[PDB]
């Protein structure tokens, strides 16, 4: 499961390409087939978020739910790939993309 | 790496006129100056890079680009080899040899931007065309399918979406074929 | 009495996708997965009754029937023999042998409902097809002519009107031919 | 100098009916009773002058001209010889022998008025047709090109504009060809 | 000549099929060719007719003008065919269809 | 009593002249004064009538209610006069005008 | 805490019944009173999500936050009950419902 | 398991007429043919299953269902025993014996659909009615309360919501009573 929080005001082409590129990065990094890769995202109001004493500046956040058994190095590879993919997809500086993932316990997923 | 020039016009007699003027200026060969569904004139020309370019600006001056008569005009200096068998005639591609290759399909409203996106994807992504169709028995649309590796297919999809932009009308991805559609897709 | 499944779609890449999924589920042969004027995807499939049916509901689930992407979807378990020569290819019917046979002609907007009405008339009325045309060089329409006895022709007209309903676009009845149109209708 | 009768209809089953009635009245041969893009019925008939005329008024009475079902109906008693090779089939004209001959091109929405203007120009102006196309793979339009002397070409353009009137959709004049389009226009 | 009085509120397909079926029944019963069979009908306001102390209930009436020389049995056959045809055409009970015909004198038609 | 069924789509001048000409023909043929000549007509929908397997083609029908004592020859004269009058009035071919009359019994009118 | 992501285009009655049935399943499975059962859900744009190379197809996701001490068998019972409840509530195949839960640490909830 | 027939009409004289016709056809007893707030005619009938059914279709034919005169008409072959004491008269239910039983309350605009949902819930869910009120001193609404186990109450709520659909106007759930409202709810 992926949930991505993004600001509003993006063209349908832009988020469409964002979806394709994120799927590409995930599949190439973790090596899973397309059959088990799911992605979901939603937007928030521009006048709604705060970023370090500033309000209205854009901020993209990534949340991942991933299964254990992945070594830390490939976890870092996933993190870097996701960051670069999103940044190139929407041309926003990497300081505005915060990526976070959670190890879903094997008894849990 | 040859060049190409594409002209999509509505006043197709004016398209005839602009084609005549373009060949007045230059000894550029003609590929197709024909009307297609739903009644739009399509012009394809190729030749020497500088020759094609100067003929192109002459044609732009003649046809008054931007006044609404010109739907789209696309210039390109370098074109892919596999394009030529597809563009010149309906050339069936060899059947896929690896079932793992996922499939990509797109659809945009105008042919000029269609091949513009195709060339952009080819330059950006090493992918291979399989089936293609332009402006014939279609109502003005155009199609071309792609195949290959999951990562390559997905990045090519991203690139083609970016280039097409609002010209895009639809896109789809087929994960896996099996012999009931492998070759029978 | 074989079965048939017909799919009329607008997002024709989505039509490709739904056809691929349908054959994922079932070993149902393909008749035609092609786009036609004015740019609509037409899909025809046939096979075992239960196989066709389960593939049909799978396709309905996949394509999200009712959201506007699907113009029409028609399922039928039993189909008439004379349909097959007409559906597979343009098969000219034998010329009329009795000049007394009056003629019937119809026109509806969508092919799926067209053949639905055709099958309904055939089940309800013993009438024989002569000429037929589907979605080619037509702008999306479809035609099929009928001949026979006055009473049979009129009751078939009533049945086909009832079944077509709002799908109908036109209907006409020719009382009598004579050799200047007998065979030259 | 043979005659011609042309019928452009929208309710094409009604066009079938009116054609049947017309041949009920008269032993007039049929040239083409066919539907074309974008879904309009075209009927062409020829025969004896008085026979064609009386069949024409019978057809007008039958089809209720003026109620909107009839796009255009054009009657003509005398038709040009060079029309017949063009009308019957796509007959390529001999290539131009004098490069000085300027070229004329027109475009109107309806075929009936198109050939009406063509015949009017031929009667008024001694000019010769080269290329022509009617209602096929065009979306309903029609084209025909003319060649000849500057003065003759210009006066023919004036005449055809006058006759076409609001039916006209576009017109263009090519002053001079050269071998890159001479024959390759 | 046929004149049929019907209520308003019927689909064009419905009355179209009604016309076809009525023509079918007439032709098959009296054996005349289509060349001499003419049918005409019109509608009336729902708030306009009375039916046995009830107002607004639908009521279909058939009027025929027919030439003599037809035996009573075939007249009854015509009556039955017309009744059944109309009833099946519009799904209204036969008690709401009244069919009536008139023998147009030979010196009259 | 006269009742004439006609299609819709006719100018007020046209049906007005039709009324005058029909009255003229009736009066001159049967010799009755204007004081006892009454005429009524109505229209029907174009998509409503069938004419020999054709729907939408126009069809005019005349119905007359006339008293006995008129010899057949003058009945034919009335029929011919009415037919010609209507045909010239609306320029439709006589094959589209069907004229019919009924002898109202003397104990009946 | 429950958060359910759903597509848009569902009747108020439909999601209302969905809420009731989900509450029913949760209460009957985990045995907690209604006083401590909370559920929240939101929708996303149809043109917004990707599902295995397909865009626009519906996909329902369930997220649960649950306290430890529950044996794996009752966790599976909760999972099955939630899946069946949602599937019957909205008539979508179970392959389109992904259910996920998280054990909120005792020092955390 | 007796049957029931319910008729909600606006032209209440027409309701009188349809009730008279229904008993013309059948020897079905009358329960209530009365007008209620805000001026709507309510008709309740019961009898033998087939007798009730045929009387029902006769009444439907007589009253012209679907023309706007009929707000709702609900037919049911099998009805719950506990309904009869509630329907015939205001029969107070015995007080709740277990305080743990949660409470359910609903509200829909029309009585016919109200009892339709009630019967559907009873068939689907073993739940017991407590208090009920129909169309009297209410402005056209109707109420009925349910009690029981949390799981049973919640599933019954789901079922009743599903059946009521758009007819529903409000719904509410009371988790726990205590003696200040236990019996004094």
């Amino acid at each position: 499961m992926l949930v991505v929080y993004v600001p509003e005001g993006y063209s349908e082409a832009q988020k469409r390409a964002l979806l394709f590129r994120l799927a590409a990065a995930v599949v190439e990094a973790t090596g899973t087939p397309l059959e088990n890769v799911r992605i979901i995202l939603t937007t928030y109001a521009p006048a709604d978020v705060l970023l370090g004493g500033a309000i209205g500046v854009p901020l993209v956040v990534i949340l991942v739910y991933l299964l254990e058994g992945l070594s830390p190095e490939q976890k870092a590879a996933l993190v870097k790939a996701l960051t670069a993919a999103a940044a190139e997809a929407l041309g926003v500086d990497p300081e505005n993309i915060r990526v976070i993932l959670v190890p879903v316990p094997p008894e849990n997923f | 790496r040859p060049a190409l020039l594409i002209l999509e016009l509505k006043s197709y007699a004016r398209g005839v006129r602009v084609a005549d003027a373009a060949l007045k200026a230059a000894p550029v060969r003609l590929l197709k100056c024909k009307i297609v569904e739903p009644g739009k004139a399509l012009i394809m020309l190729t030749g020497r890079p500088e020759d094609v370019e100067k003929a192109y600006k002459a044609a732009l001056t003649v046809a008054n680009k931007g006044s609404g008569n010109l739907i789209d005009s696309v210039f390109i200096p370098a074109i892919h080899p596999a394009l030529l068998p597809f563009l010149l005639e309906e050339t069936p591609a060899p059947p896929l040899e690896d079932p793992d290759r996922a499939l990509l399909f797109v659809e945009v409203k105008t042919v000029a931007a269609a091949i513009r996106a195709a060339d952009a994807a080819l330059r950006a992504a090493p992918v291979e065309l399989v089936r293609m169709r332009l402006s014939e028995h279609i109502g003005g649309k155009a199609v071309f399918a792609l195949v290959g590796d999951p990562a390559d297919v997905l990045r090519a999809a991203a690139v083609v979406a970016e280039v097409a932009g609002d010209q895009l009308l639809d896109i789809a991805i087929i994960p896996r074929p099996h012999p009931a559609l492998l070759g029978r897709e």
